[PDB]
């Protein structure tokens, strides 16, 4: 497997809300990331997976934080299912995760 | 006017020894129940962990598996916190239940803890008795597991396991001494402002341990980087804390509430009655809060508050000063630097510190019958053992063949099957064998039929295994001096009969040449123990066990389980192997199991299989208190036994050493014996190079560990031997034969020589000399240590992959009353079911008298007791009376002269006298 | 106290059935 | 039963014993005894009845064969239940042939 | 034996007697998961 | 202000059913230990 | 069983008294010489 | 929830050794 990561091109409203509701590990990871971010004085990123009505007025920093948190949580969720990455490639923001 | 404090400690204290001590407790029902229920709750709470954390948790059947990992440092924070909590709670419960300690009360006691003992503090301040404490203790165990898991999750999110970990979990904190906390805080602030670290990865002051010492926590890499900045005369020490705690910048109330969400809500929760000292919090005294509320407070202190460990003493003293008391009697459990607690607390009080009284002896004796330990996991005493071995007819001849180092192997006698037609060096015909050697019993077909109510035509059709089992069982019962219905433990319905057999050659080749009425009952294997149950009128279980070359030991295990469960009070455990079917030998040879040259050359560099050896053995077993109350002759004790399978082998037949080492470690751990306690090891030793080398490696690794410096840990020598070089391989009685050798060795205090090594040692074995283990080539003294015991380890393996092993201990020190029988005249009685047997009994009795003429005065009273109160009196009878032993000899000699002259014996009339 | 007195004097006799004619080496052949 | 080795704590490969109840071995007396070969003893002997099971499923727990004439299966069940009650195993495969 | 008469007889010698009507109950704390099952000694053996 | 009395009876009160109840108890370790140790003391006496 | 599995507070010298009849006086003595079930079991065996 | 699904479709084959020549009725006789 090669895990390709995507930049900030296609971040739409209410993305990854199905996973945030039907998976407890995903929700725990998102809550952990939100607590850490609020520790770093960054804005909270919790509503981006609950409300879906704040995506319209999301600041660029909030959007990038949401993108990276989503990428990390999604990768961890897929790894827990038995995905053995052989190499990782990225993009503008896909390199970090 | 002397307060007491129950102070619990954090993860700094090493609690592995306490865990082992609690696991070894036997004489406390409440402690055993708590130690049995804690692991189940712990496993249930572990199953509720995240995906990442469940791959870093080991599988354990019992808490005996977390001790080696706790010592090795390869235990994740959740399990370590739970084990610390379990150890503290178990120590408190054992102290206050078996130790007969008055439970703490809100007028003379207080509780205290640090970062893991604050949980047990509330758990103990909520209850009022041990029974009222166990469920709260289990709740606290679950809460501790959750707390550890949460801290571990945050830590693992904050940093990654460095590439140079390899199992161990790096420390997240270190003690720094030589600088006040208010200045180490400034050092941390300056280092943060300079290095420009993230607010979450910054080092923090996790504890204020004193006026010139503290504890600073951070991730391994950052912690090392910051510690490298600290210079003399400041001292740094590395604590074994594997996760971040006491971090207000890493935890919030959400984590605290998540931790305590395993406690269901209710209005029945107890409050806290014994005041708890909370020195870290703003208020020191905590009383009145419910159980879950105070539990959440404790979790909050352990996750969000810094340890104010420099104010504990001043707090405790203050509490004592509020009630008017004048002294403190510390009662720490698993606390570090506890020795200073008392002086530190009393330093602030006006004084009056005084010593403490004694334990008051055993504090009342136990009622007779209540002094024992429960039937569950009690020593299994051995009372007597009889057997027929090659070139032998007793255990004494067995010792004669052993101590003289004889090789009993020989070609197949013509009674079993021919050799000029059944054997060839290059087998070209069908069913022909490449080998023909074996260690046989030449008197297998020798039975006393009339004694056992058997017809002359019923006897030839009974498998010699059944006949020899009857003979040996009767002999062993006589030696043990047990009569049916004589006492509570020998009631006919409390006696089971387990056995081990693996063949029915008599049915297949001998009695199948003409099938008759006794074919099935004569040949079937269940009748082996069936006859023993029937003739002696024993109405208990009757089993036959077939685990190939471990049956006798496997069967033994079964019996012990019964003894441990209470199904029977006495067991008759046997093992038989009589070879009469040539095809069995031919198939063992075609499968490349039999040595084509001779006997079993155990440990020899030219070991090429084994040799088949016939043997029958029977042993009498009881629980130790049962044999002590009945005043029975105790030879040895069994402390433990276990079994598993060599499933990971590379084939069905060949063995596997990892499972064997696991089995040995399991039995050693359950018995509570270190490697030094064992002195001998009767190895399976079948005489195979691969098998011998693997078994030797496993045994030496278990019992002769090698130090990291390459030296030996054993302070005393260790010896290893194999019976199969002398008498051969039994394949169903090998375990009982080995046990018989061990019993004889314990009797004679000798280690026989080894005869398997013919040419040169095997080059595959470890360096035994470096490990302080020897293979005695000449007989060696094996004295019993004074005020001590000799302990042995016995193994038995099967070609089907089954491994059994047990631990043997010396019988207790016999303490006879040593009182003088005031009587003057004594009687000696002899009996038999035949006149010839009467003559034989008289002759053997006069011979025994000649051997024992000049022993002591108690010999005659004890002989009278043994002959009268510990025997079954048949029809034909004889008696003698005397004031000394010589009169008995003369009387019996005259009776024998009369019998031999022609005075035939007549059975006494069935009804008896009026 | 139980002493290790001699064993019972069994009036042993020989009851034995003898494998004869080497039939176990012909498990499957006819009467040839 | 839907049990897979190592799936849960109760199905670990080392917590599974195999008790079987047998009273005869006719194959090695009349069928495979007409030509003894390398597999004569592994096949005929009763100790391999449970053992083979233990080997195939890689169960590293006890493995017993019982012989009580016509109560073999219930005797083996009694032994397996004793093992379960005591705690030697967490799962038992009790058979009779 | 004849216990049911003990209370009325004893209280007959005391003023008021405050006829005992105690219920209490509601004192069943929930058990930790894995702590409700009875000890594995003498436990049912389920067939799967 | 309400004392309690622990009153025990004599051989008149049939106690076979109470004995059976105590024998079937399994959720109390102390009771099980007591009922396993009492028969041994009885037998010894 | 009442005072261990039933989670009943053990009798004390301020809120409880013991009484018995012919065979019950032995049990009364045993129960009045203990402060907990663990402290009671050995006295109970002595009384048996 | 575990359902009672069908059993594995074993690819069964016949492995059998046949008792021949009625040799079990002559356990002890010579060839003659």
């Amino acid at each position: 497997f090669v895990l390709a990561f995507t930049g900030q091109g296609s971040a739409f409203a209410g993305m990854g809300v199905d996973l945030y509701k039907r998976f407890a590990s995903f929700r725990s990871d998102i809550a952990r990331y939100d607590q850490i971010c609020e520790g770093m004085s960054l804005p909270s990123i919790k509503a981006m997976f609950e409300d879906e009505k704040v995506f319209s007025t999301a600041s660029p920093t909030l959007q990038q934080l949401t993108h990276v948190c989503f990428q990390m949580a999604l990768y961890r969720l897929w790894k827990s299912l038995g995905v053995q990455a052989k190499a990782v490639v990225g993009h503008s923001l896909g390199e970090y995760a | 006017a002397q307060m007491r404090v129950v102070a619990f400690g954090d993860q700094t204290y090493d609690c592995s020894e306490a865990v082992s001590q609690l696991l070894r407790v036997r004489d406390d029902a409440i402690v055993v129940d708590f130690l049995e229920r804690a692991p189940a709750v712990l496993k249930a709470e572990l199953a509720r962990l995240s995906s990442e954390q469940q791959e870093e948790t080991p599988r354990f059947a019992t808490l005996a598996e977390l001790v080696p990992r706790y010592r090795a440092g390869t235990l994740n924070p959740a399990v370590s916190q739970a084990l610390t909590c379990i150890a503290q709670l178990g120590l408190f419960i054992r102290q206050h239940s078996s130790g007969q300690e008055a439970y703490p009360t809100a007028h003379d006691s207080c509780i205290t803890g640090v970062c893991t003992g604050a949980l047990t503090a509330v758990a103990v301040g909520s209850a009022s008795s041990v029974t009222a404490l166990v469920p709260l203790a289990l709740h606290t165990v679950a809460v501790a597991v959750r707390l550890g898991a949460r801290a571990w999750e945050i830590g693992s999110c904050l940093a990654d396991a460095r590439r140079g970990a390899n199992g161990r979990y790096a420390s997240w904190t270190s003690a720094v001494g030589g600088i006040s906390p208010q200045d180490l805080q400034d050092r941390i602030s300056a280092y943060t402002a300079e290095q420009a670290l993230a607010s979450v990865s910054v080092p923090y002051l996790s504890a204020a341990v004193g006026p010139g010492q503290s504890s600073v926590s951070a991730a391994p890499v950052i912690l090392d980087a910051f510690l490298s900045t600290l210079l003399r005369p400041l001292t740094t020490t590395r604590l074994p804390i594997t996760a971040p705690y006491h971090a207000p910048h890493l935890f919030t109330a959400k984590d605290v509430q998540h931790v305590t969400d395993c406690l269901p809500p209710s209005e029945a929760w107890p409050t806290v009655r014994i005041p708890i000292i909370s020195f870290s919090r703003d208020e020191a005294v905590s009383r009145g809060a419910s159980f879950p509320a105070a539990m959440s407070e404790a979790v909050r202190d352990c996750l969000i508050r810094p340890i104010a460990l420099d104010r504990m003493a001043v707090s405790i003293a203050n509490h004592a000063r509020d009630l008017g008391k004048d002294s403190v009697l510390p009662s720490p459990i698993a606390l570090s630097f506890s020795d200073k607690l008392g002086p530190q607390v009393n330093s602030h009080l006006p004084g009056a510190k005084a010593p403490t009284p004694e334990l008051t002896s055993k504090s009342i004796p136990s009622a007779i019958g209540a002094e024992q330990q429960p039937m569950a996991k009690s020593p299994i005493a051995i009372l007597a053992a009889s057997g027929r071995f090659p070139q032998s007819s007793s255990m004494d001849q067995f010792w004669d063949v052993l101590i003289n180092g004889v090789d009993t192997h020989e070609l197949v006698p013509p009674t079993r099957w021919n050799a000029a037609t059944h054997v060839s060096e290059d087998p070209k015909a069908k069913n022909v064998s490449g080998t023909g050697f074996g260690c046989w019993l030449h008197e297998a077909g020798e039975f006393d039929a009339a004694y056992f109510n058997m017809s002359p035509r019923e006897a030839p059709q009974v498998d010699p295994a059944q006949r020899l089992a009857l003979l040996t069982a009767t002999e062993a019962l006589e030696q043990a001096g047990v009569v049916p219905n004589r006492t509570s433990s020998t009631q006919k319905n409390r006696v089971g009969v387990w056995y081990g057999a693996t063949s029915n050659d008599w049915m297949e080749t001998n009695s199948a040449q003409n099938v008759d009425t006794y074919f099935i009952p004569g040949g079937n294997r269940a009748f082996i123990p069936g006859r023993v149950n029937y003739f002696h009128k024993f109405s208990g279980p009757s089993y036959t066990i077939d685990t190939a070359c471990s049956s006798s030991l496997a069967a033994l295990h079964m019996a012990c389980n019964a003894l441990w469960r209470g199904e029977v009070d006495t067991a008759i455990v046997g093992g038989t192997n009589v070879l009469t079917n040539p095809d069995m030998t031919a198939g063992l040879d075609a499968g490349h199991f039999l040595s084509r040259s001779g006997n079993c050359k155990t440990f020899d560099d030219e070991a090429d299989g084994y040799c088949r050896g016939e043997a029958v053995v029977t042993l009498i077993l009881k629980r130790l208190p049962d044999a002590q109350a009945d005043k029975d002759p105790i030879q040895a004790s069994i402390l433990g036994i276990a079994t598993n399978h060599s499933a990971e082998a590379a084939s069905i037949t060949r063995p596997h050493a990892g499972a064997q080492q696991d089995l040995f470690q399991q039995v050693l751990t359950e018995t509570g014996l270190t490697a030094n306690d064992i002195s001998v090891c009767e190895m399976h030793g079948t005489g195979t190079q691969a098998g011998d080398s693997g078994e030797t490696t496993s045994v030496v690794e278990t019992l002769a560990p090698l130090n990291r410096s390459g030296s030996a840990v054993r302070t005393t020598p260790l010896y290893i031997g194999a019976v199969k070089s002398n008498v051969g391989h039994a394949e169903s009685a090998a375990g009982v034969s080995s046990l018989a050798k061990i019993l004889l060795m314990l009797k004679h205090s000798k280690i026989p020589p080894h005869v398997g090594i013919k040419t040169k040692l095997n080059h595959r074995l470890p360096d035994l000399a470096a490990r302080n283990t020897h293979i005695a080539r000449s007989e060696v003294p094996w004295p019993r240590p004074k005020n001590g015991k000799r302990r042995v380890l016995l193994n038995n393996f099967s070609a089907a992959g089954g491994n059994t092993c047990l631990v043997l201990e010396d019988a207790p020190e016999p303490e006879d009353s040593q009182e003088v029988d005031p009587r003057e005249h004594h009687i000696v009685a002899l009996s038999a079911k035949t006149p010839d047997s009467m003559v034989n009994n008289l002759t053997n009795m006069i011979t025994w008298i000649d051997k024992h003429s000049g022993d002591s005065l108690a010999t005659l009273p004890q002989l009278s007791y043994t002959t009268t109160a510990r025997r079954v009196h048949h029809r034909h009878r004889a008696v003698a009376t005397g004031t000394d032993l010589l009169q008995i000899r003369s009387s019996l000699q005259e009776q024998l002269d009369r019998r031999v002259s022609g005075e035939r014996s007549i059975p006494h009339p069935p009804n008896g006298p009026s | 106290k139980v002493l290790e007195l001699p064993a019972y004097g069994w009036a042993l006799k020989n009851y034995w059935l003898q494998y004869v004619n080497d039939w176990s080496l012909r498990k499957g052949d006819p009467a040839v």
